[PDB]
Formats: C-alpha cells, sequence, structure tokens
RNA sequence: AUUGACAGAUUGAUAGCUCUUUCUCGAUUCCGUGGGUGGUGGUGCAUGGCCGUUCUUAGUUGGUGGAGCGAUUUGUCUGGUUAAUUCCGAUAACGAACGAGACUCUGGCAUGCUAACUAGUUACGCGACCCCCGAGCGGUCGGCGUCCCCCAACUUCUUAGAGGGACAAGUGGCGUUCAGCCACCCGAGAUUGAGCAAUAACAGGUCUGUGAUGCCCUUAGAUGUCCGGGGCUGCACGCGCGCUACACUGACUGGCUCAGCGUGUGCCUACCCUACGCCGGCAGGCGCGGGUAACCCGUUGAACCCCAUUCGUGAUGGGGAUCGGGGAUUGCAAUUAUUCCCCAUGAACGAGGAAUUCCCAGUAAGUGCGGGUCAUAAGCUUGCGUUGAUUAAGUCCCUGCCCUUUGUAC
C-alpha cells in the first residue's frame, strides 16, 4: 500500500513528461515548454515559434 | 454508491456545485487540484467520473492528459436522486446573460 | 503571487496555453463548426473569442455550453472566478475558412457518403465562396485495402515562398 | 503629484508594438508634459532547433524555430489618472504593457 | 553570367512604356521614381529591376522601334 | 572651439575607435602608446599611417583611439583603418579638401583597406557538417 | 610617466625585485610543493614565483580594479589537458591568489573595497608608478 | 454479502503476500454473461500525420484548337541566351496554372533621420576625489580608477526602428547590334548565406511521439501496473562516425592580451545563474550579497595566438592508454571503476597498405566558448565567434544528373 508509488521520482527522465503526449523522451525543457519534440513542432505555430531561418 | 463514502459523496457535491468537473490524468495526486477537504485524492474522483459516464450520467473531452466532464440533464438527475437534493437546487447554469 | 516570471519564459508559457485551448475546443466543438480562437488579456478580466459557424448551437440552450466552458476554462487554467468569458462570433465567409471545410468534409465522410462526391461539393461551395484557388487532399484506404490518395484541385494555388504563410489558409 | 512613471511594451510582432508606441507618445504630446523617447532593448531570440524527422532515419534535417521577443519602453513625467487614460487606448494586439511606478 | 530578366519584369516595363512614353527618361533614378507612382509595384527590388528594364528599352527606342 | 572627430575602423567585430583633437600629436591606443598594443609583429601595421603620412601631417593633431570586439589582429586592422580615417576626417573638416585628398591618394596606393572596411565577416554553420561548407564524412559501405 | 606607457613584461620583473629587495611579503609555507592550478602538470621552475605572480596581480590591479579572488583565478585561466579526451578552460588557484590578495594587502600595496573585491590603494599607486618610471629611465630602447 | 488488518513463522521487504489470531467501510463485494479497459504487444506490406528520398536539378500540368482508329502527341520548339522550361525568337497553335524567379530572414553601406540612467556616456566641464599617482624646482601636461548626479552636450561607438541604398544603371567591347556575355569606372558589381519550395512517386522510415488509428493478440497466476535486483556497458573477433597523438612551425613554466551567439532561480512538481569574503594544495566547504535580466553574473578579462622558459631529436620533458592508493561532490543508492581532484604507473603510436571522405572566401583547417540532453554531464550534437591558407574559376575522363535524336526481344 504505502510502497505502491515508493520510488525517487524527483529527478532524472522518470519525473518530467510531455505535457501533451506524455512520452518520456525527447523532451523540450527549454523555455519551460516540457513537450515532446514531435509534440512541439506539431503546435510549434501557435506557441508563437516560426521558422524564419 | 461505492468506495470511501466521504470522498465519493464529495466528489458528487463537487460536481453539482459547478455544471462541469475536471481532473488530469494523474493517478498519484493524493490531493487534488481544487476541493482538497482531505486527500480524496485525483482517482476516486477520476474512477468515479468514469462511472458515471458509463452509466450514462456525464460526458466527456479529453485534450492534453486532463479530462473534462460536462454534465447532463439526466446526470443531474441521478446525483439530485443520490444526494436527496430539493427540487429547486440550482446546480450552476443559472447566470445572467444580459 | 509576487512571482513575475521571464520575459522569455512567460511569452513561451502563454502560447503554450493559446494551443492548448485551441485543441481542447477543436476537441469538443468539433462537429459543431468551430473556426479558432481569439484571446485578448486585459485589466482584471481575459477576453477569448470564440469562431465558428453554428453560434447558436455553441451557446447552448437558453444559455448553457459557453457557461460550461468557462467554468472548465476557469477550473483548468487557474483563472479567478470572473477573470475569463467565452464571446462566441459568427464567422464571416465560412467557405474561406480551412478547418470549418475540414471538418465540414469529416463529418459528410462520417455520414457515409461517397470519397469524391462529398469531396468535390466542399470544393465547389470553397470556390464559390471567392477563393484565388484550392487543395483539397483525402487519403489513406479509399476502397479495397490498399492506400491510394484523392486530390481534387482547383484555381490558383501557392506551395513555396513566404507568402504561403499569409495567403494560404491550410488545415 | 508628479512622478517618473515608466511604460514598458514587450511584444512578439514589431509592427503592432511600434503603432501602440507611436500612439502613447501622441497620447503624451496632447496631455503635454514629457516623453524620454521609446528606447529600443537589445531584441532576444528564443530559438529551438530540432529534428524534422519523427524517429532517427531520415537524412539528418533540423528545423531552427525562431520567436522574437521586442521590449520598447517609455518614461513619462505625469500623474496617475492621466498614464490611466493613456495605456487604456491601444489595445487588442499582443501588446504586454507594463507599467512601474517610480525609480524600481 | 546570372541575371536575366524575368517576363513578371519585361511585361511590367512594356505595360508601363506602352502607356507612359512620356514621363520615362534615360536616367534611371528619375524612372525609378516614375515606377513607383504610377504602378503599385509591391516590392521595393521588383520595382528598382523594372526601372532598370525600362531605362533599357528607352535606350531601344531611341534608336528605331 | 575646439576641433574634434570621432573616427571608426572595423575589421570583422573589431570596432576601434579612433578620437582626433587639435593637439600634439601622441597618438595612443586604449591607454598606451603604438610602440606596444602587443601583438608587436604587426607594429608596422599600426604604424602605417603614420609612416606613410611622415610626422609633419599628424604633427598637431593628437589621437586617442579606443577599441573592444575582435581578436588581437582584427583589432591592430581596426585601430590602423581608424587613425587613418580619423586624420583624413579631420583634414576634411578644419583644415581643406584638396590636402585631404592628397593624403587619401598617398593612403589609397598603398591599401585601399586603410579607408574602406572589410564586409568579410564570419559565415554560419549548417547542420550536417561542423563548419559552414564542410560536411561530416560519408560512411556509404 | 604611468605605468601603461611601460612594456608590461619588464615591468613585472621589475615589481617582482621590488617586492623581494622589501622583503616583507608573506610568502606562505607551501610555495614549494603547490601546483599553482589544476592545469599544470608542473609547478614554477622560477623558484620565487610567488612575487612573481604577487607583482602580476598588483600590476592587474592597477589597471581594473575591484578585481576579487575568483576574478583573479579566471584570469590566472587557461587549457586543461584532458589528455585523450579535447581541452577546455579551467580556472586558477584561489588559495593562491587569496594568498596573493592578503599579503598585498599586509603590505597596503591594496585595500578591499566597497562593493567587494580588490583594489589598489594610493601607496601601493606609488611603487607600481614609480618602477614605471625607472623602466622608462634604463635607457632609449 | 464478505472491501480493508500490529503479531510472530515466512519474506528481499517494516509486500496484512500467506499460516496464525483480533476485528472492520457497512452496501463496498465475489460469480457469470454481455462487455469493457489497458498494453514501449504484433502488424509501417491495414492506414493517418510527419519526415526522408527519387531530385536540388528544371521540371510538371490541364482548357480550347490542330495531328492520329487509338495508346498518345502538339502546346512544353530548329537556333541563341540564362543559374533556371530564364529570356529573345521561331511557330497548329492560342491563351493559362504550379515550380524557378519574385518572396521572408540574414550579411555587409549609411558622421542621414528617430532614440535613450537597463547603451555609450562622448568628448567636454574636469566640479572633482585622490595620494606624489607620475613627468617635472613648481606650473602645465600623461594616465586611468572612478565619486558623480542632473538643473552638463550629444549620438561618432550602442541598441533597433522606418527610410534610403545596386539596377546590370554607367563607359568600352563582343553578341542578329534582341535576349544577353565580357571587361572597367563609380562604388557592396547581377552572385553573402539560409528559409520556403511543384507534379508524380517509394508498397523508404516511423504503430517505441501522441487520449492519430483498423484488425489481430493479451487481459488477474496479466504482455495492465508498481516495487527490489539485474541487464541494455557482458568480449576469440569484423565494420562505421569520433576524440587524442605521433612533437622542437614543438612541450613545459611564467608573463602579456583580444570574442561572439547565448543561457539563468523563485517552474507542470523542486529546484537556477552566480559576484564578493574567509577555510581547504586540489576537487571542494562555509558565510553573506546581486539577478525573472541591455540592470546581477559580466569591460562575459576564452582559447589558439603573442612574449620571456627550460628541454634537445633520445618512444625524449612527445604521447597519455592501462592500472595501484588516497581525497571531493551529485545522489535514496555509484561496486561492473557516475563525475571531479590528487599522487603514483607510463602501453601502442616515429604520419599510416589497398581504399576512400570533405571542401573554393572569412571558406578549409586550427582554436576555444555557448545551447541541447543535464540531480550528476560531453570524445556527440547544434550555434557562436577568434586565427586564417594552398589551389580552381575549368571539364565531362570517372561518378551521377537534365534535355534532344536514336536503337531496344526491358
Amino acid at each position: 500500500q504505502q510502497l505502491y508509488w515508493s520510488h525517487p521520482r524527483k529527478f532524472g527522465q522518470g519525473s518530467r513528461s510531455c505535457r501533451v503526449c506524455s512520452n518520456r523522451h525527447g523532451l523540450i525543457r527549454k523555455y519551460g515548454l516540457n513537450m515532446c519534440r514531435q509534440c512541439f513542432r506539431q503546435y510549434a505555430k501557435d506557441i508563437g515559434f516560426i521558422k524564419l531561418d | 454508491m461505492l468506495m470511501p463514502k466521504k470522498n465519493r459523496i464529495a466528489i458528487y457535491e463537487l460536481l453539482f456545485k459547478e455544471g462541469v468537473m475536471v481532473a488530469k490524468k494523474d493517478v498519484h495526486m493524493p490531493k487534488h487540484p481544487e476541493l482538497a477537504d482531505k486527500n480524496v485524492p485525483n482517482l476516486h474522483v477520476m474512477k468515479a467520473m468514469q462511472s458515471l459516464k458509463s452509466r450514462g450520467y456525464v460526458k466527456e473531452q479529453f485534450a492534453w492528459r486532463h479530462f473534462y466532464w460536462y454534465l447532463t440533464n439526466e446526470g443531474i438527475q441521478y446525483l439530485r436522486d443520490y444526494l436527496h437534493l430539493p427540487p429547486e437546487i440550482v446546480p450552476a447554469t443559472l447566470r445572467r446573460s444580459r | 503571487m509576487a512571482v513575475q516570471i521571464s520575459k522569455k519564459r512567460k511569452f513561451v508559457a502563454d502560447g503554450i496555453f493559446k494551443a492548448e485551448l485551441n485543441e481542447f475546443l477543436t476537441r469538443e466543438l468539433a462537429e459543431d463548426g468551430y473556426s479558432g480562437v481569439e484571446v485578448r488579456v486585459t485589466p482584471t478580466r481575459t477576453e477569448i473569442i470564440i469562431l465558428a459557424t453554428r453560434t447558436q448551437n455553441v451557446l447552448g440552450e437558453k444559455g448553457r455550453r459557453i457557461r460550461e466552458l468557462t467554468a472548465v476554462v476557469q477550473k483548468r487554467f487557474g483563472f479567478p472566478e470572473g477573470s475569463v468569458e467565452l464571446y462566441a462570433e459568427k464567422v464571416a465567409t465560412r467557405g474561406l475558412c480551412a478547418i470549418a471545410q475540414a471538418e465540414s468534409l469529416r463529418y459528410k465522410l462520417l455520414g457515409g457518403l461517397a470519397v469524391r462526391r462529398a469531396c468535390y461539393g466542399v470544393l465547389r461551395f470553397i470556390m464559390e465562396s471567392g477563393a484565388k484557388g484550392c487543395e483539397v487532399v483525402v487519403s489513406g484506404k479509399l476502397r479495397g485495402q490498399r492506400a491510394k490518395s484523392m486530390k481534387f484541385v482547383d484555381g490558383l494555388m501557392i506551395h513555396s515562398g513566404d507568402p504561403v504563410n499569409y495567403y494560404v489558409d491550410t488545415a | 503629484a508628479i512622478h517618473r512613471i515608466r511604460i514598458t511594451l514587450t511584444s512578439r510582432n514589431v509592427k503592432s508594438l511600434e503603432k501602440v508606441c507611436a500612439d502613447l507618445i501622441r497620447g503624451a504630446k496632447e496631455k503635454n508634459l514629457k516623453v524620454k523617447g521609446p528606447v529600443r532593448m537589445p531584441t532576444k531570440t528564443l530559438r529551438i532547433t530540432t529534428r524534422k524527422t519523427p524517429c532517427g532515419e531520415g537524412s539528418k534535417t533540423w528545423d531552427r524555430f525562431q520567436m522574437r521577443i521586442h521590449k520598447r519602453l517609455i518614461d513619462l513625467h505625469s500623474p496617475s489618472e492621466i498614464v490611466k487614460q493613456i495605456t487604456s487606448i491601444s489595445i487588442e494586439p499582443g501588446v504586454e504593457v507594463e507599467v512601474t511606478i517610480a525609480d524600481a | 553570367m546570372g541575371r536575366v530578366r524575368t517576363k513578371t519584369v519585361k511585361k511590367a516595363a512594356r505595360v508601363i512604356i506602352e502607356k507612359y512614353y512620356t514621363r520615362l527618361g534615360n536616367d534611371f533614378h528619375t524612372n525609378k521614381r516614375v515606377c513607383e507612382e504610377i504602378a503599385i509595384i509591391p516590392s521595393k527590388k521588383l520595382r528598382n529591376k523594372i526601372a532598370g528594364y525600362v531605362t533599357h528599352l528607352m535606350k531601344r527606342i531611341q534608336r528605331g522601334p | 572651439p575646439l576641433q574634434s572627430v570621432q573616427v571608426f575602423g572595423r575589421k570583422k567585430t573589431a570596432t576601434a575607435v579612433a578620437h582626433c583633437k587639435r593637439g600634439n600629436g601622441l597618438i595612443k591606443v586604449n591607454g598606451r602608446p603604438l610602440e606596444m598594443i602587443e601583438p608587436r609583429t604587426l607594429q608596422y601595421k599600426l604604424l602605417e599611417p603614420v609612416l606613410l603620412l611622415g610626422k609633419e601631417r599628424f604633427a598637431g593633431v593628437d589621437i586617442r583611439v579606443r577599441v573592444k570586439g575582435g581578436g588581437h589582429v582584427a583589432q591592430i586592422y581596426a585601430i590602423r583603418q581608424s587613425i587613418s580615417k580619423a586624420l583624413v576626417a579631420y583634414y576634411q573638416k578644419y583644415v581643406d579638401e584638396a590636402s585631404k585628398k592628397e593624403i587619401k591618394d598617398i593612403l589609397i596606393q598603398y591599401d585601399r583597406t586603410l579607408l574602406v572596411a572589410d564586409p568579410r565577416r564570419c559565415e554560419s554553420k549548417k547542420f550536417g557538417g561542423p563548419g559552414a561548407r564542410a560536411r561530416y564524412q560519408k560512411s556509404y559501405r | 610617466v604611468t605605468v601603461k606607457d611601460v612594456n608590461q613584461q619588464e615591468f613585472v620583473r621589475a615589481l617582482a625585485a621590488f617586492l623581494k629587495k622589501s622583503g616583507k611579503l608573506k610568502v606562505p609555507e607551501w610555495v614549494d610543493t603547490v601546483k599553482l592550478a589544476k592545469h599544470k602538470e608542473l609547478a614554477p621552475y622560477d623558484e620565487n614565483w610567488f612575487y612573481t605572480r604577487a607583482a602580476s596581480t598588483a600590476r592587474h590591479l592597477y589597471l581594473r580594479g575591484g578585481a576579487g579572488v575568483g576574478s583573479m583565478t579566471k584570469i590566472y585561466g587557461g587549457r586543461q589537458r584532458n589528455g585523450v579526451m579535447p581541452s577546455h578552460f579551467s580556472r586558477g588557484s584561489k588559495s593562491v591568489a587569496r594568498r596573493v590578495l592578503q599579503a598585498l594587502e599586509g603590505l597596503k600595496m591594496v585595500e578591499k573595497d566597497q562593493d567587494g573585491g580588490r583594489k589598489l590603494t594610493p601607496q601601493g599607486q606609488r611603487d607600481l608608478d614609480r618602477i614605471a618610471g625607472q623602466v622608462a629611465a634604463a635607457k632609449k630602447k
């Protein structure tokens, strides 16, 4: 019971997930995006990012 | 009609108090955002709502690991029956438009 | 309370919020004729304009669905009570909206009208609406189980350049 | 009270931000006092480079998603009522306005 | 070894000279501003090119048709 | 009324500003004379303009120079351009134009760099390689 | 004549000799044994190095003030052979810088400034700028 | 009904998991059936989306007309021209669409304009402080650090606005005296470098990015899920991108001295950048401060370079693998060495066979520093500057690609 989630989930790629897909690989952590790199590409336009160069 | 009574019944009342209710799809939250009377966590909340939906007394939308439970009229009538509430009640949709 | 987060980070977070809300509105008001959100913050208030065709449907009965959506938005994004308001505006020339038309086609396909004919009609509608031109692509398993693609096209179109950014509404 | 009020217009768009800046200067000239012209700060470039590929197995090609961000701050020597009248006008775009009281 | 004019230049210059032969002259920077006035040329570079071909046609006109 | 002229030289990212003034012709960079700066093999460079035009042309014009950015060589090429440019700008304004023209001619025939700044600037790297133009090695087999 | 008018290399030699002749610095116990920074394969070959770098710190302080220990480590930084891996920066030894700065403090060359970090003092400005004048009056070379 | 339990045996476990033995929500349950639900299970040869590639070259398309029984063809071309199906010009075609070009960002020119305490200040004024700071008998100068605000003066440097700015526009040739090419003047000489990028494809990759997803499988002794441990790092061997080198155009030890993109806490789940002061040889430790940032880090005092060192062609002080002993930090935990520091050890390697990669201008190469991942953190990557070559300015020989004619049993 008390040991069900009892493993240090404070740091490293166990803890941090994406805020959209929720898979825990290739997170754009920079500028607090915290989203899958594929997800980022998906939404980028809405976020305000734009490919100029 | 299930589980710890105090938790479940508090969920139902919060769902009635507002028209809607939300969660986050995150099993491990010994608190729940909003609510927070005593643990009454994510799950219990989330599993109640899924039970509601199955019997057809609430609707759904998911969007970015988060859940959005809009409540039905038949659902409202189920909740009022459960909580032996008066016929006036006013859930949430009263709101003066103009 | 007294945070004042980074000018860098804040703008990123704002766009992220805007994008999540766009998804949720797309997911919720799909069938209902959703055509975008146009948010703007103000002193002690955050107006958020829903753009759609069937405005009566998005509002609901007597004022209902809009109120449910405001409450849900309040609950989700950490907004005070009366710090946010959903304003449904009717889309001018719904034909020239691409995402509205892509929805209309999705609906038609779900109903069971032929893959061609629904897509052809939609194309004819957007050209009557007064476009420079169009390009409508349906793809996947169009009869049998070996994936093909339709590609109904007309008029003046562009792919290259910067101008594509603001001259073609894509969906 | 008269005090050294500071407006700070930050935005993602340039044209919209400059238009707002111009309108605030016009409003300051109308209700004459002072200005200390709109100070262009060095624009930042919020940049993300990612792989175009989902998965690993194309030729390795990269996106370079930019996001520019501009700050025009404007000094002013006035009372509060005039500032509220000015700053209430020039809204609808994404221009974030931050009005500081005095000095810092 | 490079800069040939596209038809989007050439057509615009010919059309300019067909309507405004009188305004246009040999000196490039005069008629560079004429091209601005009489025609809605969206970009600066394109304008600048058109005028360059306009000058070149003027020179051809000043020496038979 | 004083005769002040503040003129800049450039090379990659080296903004050397030489400042001429009605003086006795010291000519010092940041806070020190032209006999240090201290890449030293390139001393004749930062001397060149003075050596070409002589002390007679400089004579009555003291020049304080300030430099920042770039690397050692780029800074020298900046100051060398700047002090010569400044001298020309002084002669334009507070002497006579025929004298300036003569100085300009004497400089250019030596090197056009003394007045005209190179546009050359560091080219940007593109993915798929360690530099701008070079690519990462291909494996093939 | 100031210190900037002198070729900084032959300045620090003369300052070091000055600091030896004075003989009231406070060279600590280690000097012989110590490495000098995590950079280095070896210790200094010049066995009375402390005097030399003390001089070098002082002259740095004259040129740029407000220099803390961290700032003194940064200036005495360099390449770090990882050997089989590629090279990187490494900041110089803190303690030696701190001992040098405390030694100069006892001399009354320097004084810890307001807003943190060392600056050299008038009585220090004396010695630095005196020996500059000595170097200038060595010979015309 | 039959959810949830201190023992003690057992157990890795302080898993009420079990056997034992007291009690509990009290309407939860257990059993079917329908049926869900989950799945980094299978299937990319069931699909979507997204990439990649063919294919970075100049290519692709329909309407109407003409030619053919027709598949088709013409348009979309003999010729010149161009980077270009770019133009000029020819003409059973006519008049169009995409692509290319234009376009967007960037680079470099503006003593022009608008601009400033979060730029400089800029030169003044030196109002000075300031001590002999120095020159100098003393005045006047040289130099900074700064103490500076504002009722000093502005925009040369600075930031970034909107303008201008080059067009093949001038002169000379060459060219049907068209399209254009070459040179030279003025001055950036059409060419700074990216971004975007057609038709039709491929049964390219991706179901392990998605609450995009069909079907199939599995579904309580679970392929669900969580906890402990291990593994993905195992070494007769073979290949691929890399780093370090083989030295004296060097190594070491001092000294001197110049950057540019960035990034940064008070967070989506627990923590940033760090100045200054002491303690520690060193990694590091302890104090106090500044910083949601042109404000603090930060004149980011980078490396190579430069200038004095010694060393002397010896597997040498080149090289720094392997390995012994100790010490630090990160962490819940570091043994199969997490990283870092120290002492010690001191391998092959004396420039690499057949092969084959990449590149033409601030490029190659050297050289460091940012960003990414990141508690801990780059031999990778993606950016940044700093130093700065040789050689080309062409050709189809190889390898390929584009058009035309041609042959073809594909």
